[PDB]
């Protein structure tokens, strides 16, 4: 019923940078967690997805490596972990829940993350 | 005695246990996600409008009642346990003779995890009718639909999802094709909804789509009319003073047009209409009339 | 009246899942057998068609009683309950008893613990037609029977002196044959579980040569 | 909880429910009502005179011992428990071999109500007698029914009818046979006697009107081209024997 | 992946009138299509699941219909606050989202 | 409330009766009167010497321990209340392959009157063998025959009757 | 009597049994010995791309609860025991059809052994399909198979 | 059919060959037609007398 997303913050070019989503209200292990990712003014990319009971990962093809997802189950969050940061990986961030016929019918807040 | 713990364990979780009543019965709708596995695709009959396979069929749902907690993370449980507890009543909507197969004993699986979710796994072979439109044959190509859903649960009671990605949800073996005179060029998912004189029910779709192979018909009905028409065409370059021989020819070219139409159709049901393979046997028959 | 006491007493503290004298010798059974006809004899598939009722008779003292009553004479209700022989038939393709209107079965057990069990059967026996000089071809092909699991030193079959019974051979389904005799015959098989007696009945069917002859020749 | 209160009340239901006894035992008969909804109608044999039908057979009637007050909606209970209550004992009086679905489980509905009605669901197959008479084959019309009966209830038990009494039957429309169309169906009510008593009967009947397409491509065209060859025989000189005889004995013989 | 090409990519109209998105899918993707409605500096909501599915809260003008590759989106009576983008994206395959498109008045 | 007292009545008739036991085990034979009503005389197949045939077998007893006094003269009663009471395990000399219909549930009928009359009929398709002489085929008659009695019990305890005219009881 | 001693220790044996547990539930895995007799191979069709076979399909395995020590033979029990004890879920995957014969009974064993080995045994026809390259046919070879698994 | 023969002239030889063939065929064909459709009885039926006395006629 709520999905609470890390806050924004400024890294560098080259770092490495780890975003939480943390889920009340349901078990992340009832459900697929996907990462959405929206440059400003364009359309969502789909990042990557995760099944908490099985702990298996699907990427999109021009994320695959670049990103990694992981959760856990014991406090209900699902993680982001971005690596070799580019200028162009600034972007909002979202966190979301499958439901109803594959829909993602709950969206976190998003984390912006611009990196200088 | 890690049997009398795990007995304990099984007997406090079946103390007042109704399985008559679904999970969340007043106050949630049960979601079953489902998955296929098809272990061959039998033959399709051609006359009777039908297909077998054979698949693996997969459901799972949280049950609350089920939770419990032990040495295990799940209870791999022998297959009479399912029985004494809540099960989905799916059924195929298009089914025309289905088995649960039980040799040596019911082909059946219950994994138990702690947190209440439950995996339900059953080997069956399922004939469905497969409506067929045979006005390209031999040159024609069908999607034979799976329909499945519960039986006397409504949408607002039962709903049906694919585990999976649904575009990853049945999942055909490498080796397992029994088709002779088809070709399975794909499958096709999708979720729907029927409304029936008891309710609306949730139904789940799959579309298997086949092209007919045209071997066999080229050699059995084609060349042998190519053939014939050829011999009856071969009776002009004799001598017109041979009036015995090119009236054989004439007769037995005939014969031999009427044979091949009676055998053609012997194949096909008996459809209304004309297919392709008719009209072809039609046009070689006119040549040797004429 | 007294005969349900009877029943109540026979039943009470028995246990159907032993034979009769477990550890201490072999249950002989008698067996006889009735064939009511010889169905038809397919070359096709190498089979023969055989309807039957098939009587067994052995003793367990555990059903033993007395009482001015000498013979209980019961229907196929009471079959489950005791101990039963697991006779099968070992050439057979398939076989089914019958069961209209009921279980066509039946169960006497007499004063001194002998027991009487009879049911119908129609069996499918497979027999391997040698078909050189046919349609002038002869064949005498068995039908045989034994215990499952039980082995000979646990259960051990027996003929009777007219254990195998005919009836009229007119109203039988032979076409092709003609039936001329039978015989029994005894012996023992060796398998994986262990040395099994095996009986054997053989009927001598001879082809006649009228169909044939006007089809073929 | 709300699922412990549905399963006291359905304890409570069950507690005491003599099943030996149809509902008003020693009082009026019960009124059971049908529906049927189609779903195919197979192979209409000539051979075996005989056809197959699979549809949902419906039945609906009222139990006062199965009335409940403390749930406000409409139970859906597990199909075993049909095992364990009064349903009627219909029967289809010309099938030949019939069954009900049993794939993932037995393919029957039990439906409650609170004031006491159930519904009863099952998907059924029967091979029902079809007498056909083929003076006119292939231009035939065949009439050939379902009989539905009560086995051992007498009309003064038992009422049958058809819920709807137009709309009883559906899905007649949308069946597609290869060599018949569904021209007309009807549904009757009626009481037939046995030395036994008298029962209530339920007649649903089809009339089937056979395509005659494909019986002009397999036997009405060949037969007439054979006979324009024959005709063929005229116009070669009668000088010619050889040739005018293996024209008529070929198409005797074809 | 499966390419959901949304037309137009942008569209006013006033308050009162009916208007029709449009979104096309590569591949076939049966009826699992969701529509997107995302306000600016705002998480995307849900308003349609299935093809014609109105997710809970969502009004009664909008609606949704198509199946297999041709999918759309009206919204009857446009109000004031039913200004913001529209995103189809279909949920067959691994997830993918249309460009989007901007409702102005 | 009459669904109570019919239960009792029904528990009473049941209570200490013994299945395995033909009614007047000590002191009569079990006399059972059948009729048969042939509501289709099936196809005969010449190939196998058969054909089918589909009844209601009737069958009918005196059994002095069913006796009750009640509200009702005759219990309609259900085809399951058959598989408590002792009942004839009629057979078919010549049958082959027979079927009891249990759709959509055991075609059967027990109806026990208060005299403690019993009626017991069910609904069977029989196929049986009839021996055809083919030597003026096809221009042959036949008589196709129907042979039962009972399994188990000899003529010193349970006999057959017809219960009309035997001209008139098929 | 010998009797006595065979219903008691049966008897214990059959008491407190959970069937729903298999032999070291917790532990490792319980080692499943398959023997075969063919009888025979019936009929093997081309147009069906089948065949049928009968055998006598035996399975041993070790179950320490179904151990004894007062008596020293092997005790042969009625086939309807079979039903009470916890047997392995084999089963034939390739298979089309199958039935165990159950004429004059349902044609299985079942053996135990002091030390506990349980023996099983079925007489099983298979209708197995076997998909028939006919490129080379009648010259042609076939190789079938039957998949046994759990 | 067979005995149409007899009124063609004693020149059409092929054509009586082509008759008397051709009759004979149909009756053999005619003959196993007719004992498919019965059990495989070892005696004759009255059918098959009739089929005999035909097969003699258009052999004579
Ligand atoms: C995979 O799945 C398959 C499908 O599920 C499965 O096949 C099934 O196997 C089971 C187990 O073997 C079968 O169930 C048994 O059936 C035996 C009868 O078998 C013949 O008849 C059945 C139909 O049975 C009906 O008819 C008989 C007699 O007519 C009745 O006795 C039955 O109860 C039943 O009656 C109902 O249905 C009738 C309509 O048919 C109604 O008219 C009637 O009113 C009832 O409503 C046929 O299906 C069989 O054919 C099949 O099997 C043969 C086997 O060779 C095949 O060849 C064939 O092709 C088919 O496959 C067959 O013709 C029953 O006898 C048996 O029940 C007795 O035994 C059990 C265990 O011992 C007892 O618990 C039970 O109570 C019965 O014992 C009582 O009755 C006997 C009667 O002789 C007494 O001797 C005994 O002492 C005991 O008496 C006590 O109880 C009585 C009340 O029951 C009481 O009166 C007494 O006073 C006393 O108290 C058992 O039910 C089932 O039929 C199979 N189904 C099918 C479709 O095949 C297969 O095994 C699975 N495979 C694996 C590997 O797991
Ligand atoms: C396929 O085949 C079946 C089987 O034959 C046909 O079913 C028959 O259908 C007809 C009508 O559809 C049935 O006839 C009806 O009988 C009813 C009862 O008859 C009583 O009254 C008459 C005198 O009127 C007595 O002779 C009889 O013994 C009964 O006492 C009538 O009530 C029906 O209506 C009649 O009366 C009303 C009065 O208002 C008139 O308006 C009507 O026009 C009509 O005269 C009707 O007569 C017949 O009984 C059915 N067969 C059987 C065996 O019952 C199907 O019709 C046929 N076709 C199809 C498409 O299925
Ligand atoms: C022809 O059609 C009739 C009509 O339906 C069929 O009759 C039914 O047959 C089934 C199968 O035997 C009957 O179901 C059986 O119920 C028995 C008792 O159930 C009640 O009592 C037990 C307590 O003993 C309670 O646990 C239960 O909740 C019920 O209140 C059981 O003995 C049977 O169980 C058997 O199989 C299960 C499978 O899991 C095992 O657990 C058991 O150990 C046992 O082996 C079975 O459940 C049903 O009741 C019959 N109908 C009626 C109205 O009674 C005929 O079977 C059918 N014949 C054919 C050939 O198709
Ligand atoms: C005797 C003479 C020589 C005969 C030798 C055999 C040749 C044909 C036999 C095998 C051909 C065959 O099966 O090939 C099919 C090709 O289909 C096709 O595409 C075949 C279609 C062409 C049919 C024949 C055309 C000949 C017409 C020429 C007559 C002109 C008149 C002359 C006066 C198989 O097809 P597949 O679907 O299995 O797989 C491939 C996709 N097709
Ligand atoms: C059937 O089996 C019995 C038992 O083996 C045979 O009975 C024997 O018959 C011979 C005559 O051939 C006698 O000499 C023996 O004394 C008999 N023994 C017993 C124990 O009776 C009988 O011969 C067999 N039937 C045959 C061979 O047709
Ligand atoms: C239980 O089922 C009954 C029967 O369908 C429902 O009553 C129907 O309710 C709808 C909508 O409220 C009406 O349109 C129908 O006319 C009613 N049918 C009858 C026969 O009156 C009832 O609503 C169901 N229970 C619940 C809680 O919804
Ligand atoms: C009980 O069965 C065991 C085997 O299941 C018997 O011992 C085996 O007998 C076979 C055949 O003689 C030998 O090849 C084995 O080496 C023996 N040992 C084992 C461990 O298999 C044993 O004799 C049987 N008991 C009785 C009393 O017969
Ligand atoms: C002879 C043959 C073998 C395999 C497949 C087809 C054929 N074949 C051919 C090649 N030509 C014919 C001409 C007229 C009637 C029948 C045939 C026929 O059967
Ligand atoms: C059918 C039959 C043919 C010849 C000899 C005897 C019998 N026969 C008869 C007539 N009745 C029986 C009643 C119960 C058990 C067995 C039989 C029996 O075998």
């Amino acid at each position: 019923v709520q999905l609470q997303q890390s806050g924004a913050e400024l890294v560098k070019p080259g770092a490495s940078v780890k975003l939480s989503c943390t889920a009340s209200g349901f078990n992340i292990k009832d459900t697929y967690m996907y990462w959405v990712k929206q440059r400003p003014e364009q359309g969502l990319e789909w990042i990557g997805r995760i099944d908490p009971a099985n702990g298996d990962t699907k990427y999109d093809p021009k994320f695959q490596g670049k990103a990694t997802i992981t959760t856990d189950t014991f406090s209900n969050t699902a993680y982001l972990q971005l690596s070799s940061l580019t200028s162009e990986d600034t972007a909002v961030y979202y966190c979301a829940r499958k439901g109803l016929r594959w829909a993602m019918d709950y969206w976190g807040q998003g984390t912006s993350v611009t990196v200088s | 005695d890690n049997t009398t713990v795990f007995t304990r364990i099984l007997d406090r979780l079946l103390d007042g246990y109704d399985n008559r009543l679904r999970p969340g019965l007043g106050e949630r709708v049960t979601e079953v996600k489902t998955d296929i596995f098809v272990t061959s695709f039998g033959p399709v009959s051609d006359h009777d409008m039908e297909y077998t396979i054979d698949v693996f069929f997969r459901q799972s749902w949280k049950d609350e009642r089920l939770k419990f907690k032990g040495p295990m993370t799940v209870l791999r449980l022998n297959n009479l346990m399912a029985s004494k507890i809540w099960t989905p009543d799916t059924f195929f909507h298009n089914g025309k003779k289905s088995v649960a197969h039980n040799m040596t004993m019911p082909n059946k699986l219950l994994r138990i995890t702690e947190d209440g979710t439950l995996l339900y796994t059953m080997r069956l072979t399922v004939r469905a009718e497969c409506p067929m439109h045979l006005e390209d044959f031999p040159m024609d190509a069908h999607a034979c639909p799976l329909k499945f859903g519960s039986y006397a649960y409504t949408r607002a009671e039962v709903v049906y999802e694919w585990t999976r990605e649904p575009a990853r949800s049945v999942v055909v073996a490498e080796d397992g094709s029994r088709l002779n005179q088809y070709d399975l060029l794909g499958q096709t998912v999708d979720s729907g909804i029927v409304q029936s004189s008891t309710g609306e029910y949730v139904v789940m779709t799959t579309h298997f789509h086949l092209k007919r192979k045209i071997g066999y018909f080229v050699i059995q009905t084609y060349l042998p009319c190519i053939m014939t028409v050829i011999l009856s065409q071969v009776s002009f370059w004799l001598n017109r003073e041979s009036v015995p021989a090119r009236t054989v020819f004439g007769v037995t070219t005939v014969l031999t047009m009427t044979t091949l139409s009676i055998s053609a159709r012997n194949s096909l049901p008996k459809v209304a209409y004309a297919t392709a393979m008719d009209w072809f046997i039609a046009v070689c028959y006119a040549f040797v009339f004429s | 009246g007294d005969v349900t006491v009877i029943l109540n007493n026979l039943l009470e503290g028995y246990d159907n899942k032993l034979r009769p004298d477990i550890g201490v010798k072999p249950t002989l059974i008698h067996t006889d057998m009735y064939v009511n006809s010889i169905g038809p004899v397919n070359a096709i598939n190498m089979e023969y068609t055989i309807d039957i009722f098939f009587a067994q008779t052995w003793y367990d003292r555990r059903l033993k009683f007395n009482s001015t009553i000498k013979v209980l004479r019961l229907n196929s209700n009471m079959v489950g309950k005791i101990w039963i022989p697991d006779t099968f038939f070992r050439n057979s393709k398939k076989a089914d008893a019958h069961w209209i209107t009921t279980p066509n079965r039946m169960l006497r057990i007499w004063n001194d613990g002998r027991v009487l069990y009879t049911l119908r059967l129609t069996i499918d026996a497979e027999c391997q037609l040698q078909l050189h000089n046919f349609p002038m071809d002869e064949h005498s092909c068995p039908l045989e029977f034994s215990s499952y699991g039980y082995p000979r030193e646990e259960i051990v079959y027996q003929w009777k002196r007219s254990s195998v019974e005919v009836g009229d051979t007119r109203s039988w389904r032979l076409y092709q044959f003609s039936f001329v005799g039978l015989r029994n015959t005894t012996e023992v098989v060796k398998t994986t579980s262990g040395d099994y007696v095996v009986m054997s009945v053989y009927f001598d069917l001879s082809r006649r040569m009228g169909y044939f002859t006007i089809q073929t020749y | 909880s709300n699922m412990s209160l549905v399963k006291e009340t359905v304890d409570r239901l069950l507690k005491g429910y003599d099943i030996r006894l149809r509902p008003d035992f020693g009082g009026p008969p019960v009124a059971v009502g049908m529906n049927i909804d189609i779903a195919s109608i197979d192979m209409v044999s000539e051979v075996n005179m005989d056809y197959t039908l699979t549809m949902y057979f419906q039945q609906a009637w009222r139990d006062k011992r199965l009335s409940y007050n403390v749930i406000p909606l409409n139970l859906t209970l597990d199909n075993r428990v049909a095992d364990q209550l009064w349903v009627p004992d219909t029967y289809f009086l010309n099938d030949k071999k019939s069954f009900v679905h049993g794939v993932t489980v037995k393919n029957r509905m039990i439906r409650l109500h609170p004031d006491g009605t159930v519904l009863y669901g099952l998907r059924i197959t029967t091979t029902a007698a079809c007498m056909m008479d083929l003076r006119r084959y292939p231009l035939d019309e065949q009439n050939c029914t379902l009989e539905i009966e009560s086995y051992g209830y007498t009309t003064d038990d038992i009422e049958f009818y058809w819920r709807g009494d137009d709309n009883a039957v559906t899905g007649v429309t949308k069946i597609e046979l290869p060599q018949f169309s569904i021209v007309d169906y009807k549904l009757i009510t009626k009481k037939v006697v046995f030395s036994t008593g008298s029962y209530p009967r339920l007649s649903l009947s089809f009339k089937l009107k056979r395509n005659i397409g494909y019986f002009i491509l397999q036997t009405y065209m060949p037969s007439i081209l054979i006979t324009i060859l024959s005709w063929v025989s005229f116009w070669i000189n009668y000088d010619a024997s050889a040739a005018r005889v293996a024209l008529g004995i070929t198409t005797v013989l074809t | 992946n499966i390419v959901m090409t949304q037309s137009p990519k942008s569209m006013s109209m006033s308050v009162g009138e009916r208007v029709t998105l449009s979104c096309k899918a590569s591949e076939y993707v049966g009826t699992y299509v969701s529509w997107y409605q995302q306000k600016p500096e705002q998480s995307p909501k849900l308003l349609i699941y299935g093809a014609s599915n109105r997710y809970t809260g969502v009004p009664d003008r909008f609606t949704g219909s198509g199946s297999a590759t041709d999918f759309t989106l009206t919204i009857g009576s446009v109000q004031a606050e039913d200004l913001a983008d529209y995103h189809c994206g279909q949920s067959y395959s691994y997830p993918t989202f249309g460009a989007g498109t901007k409702l102005e008045l």
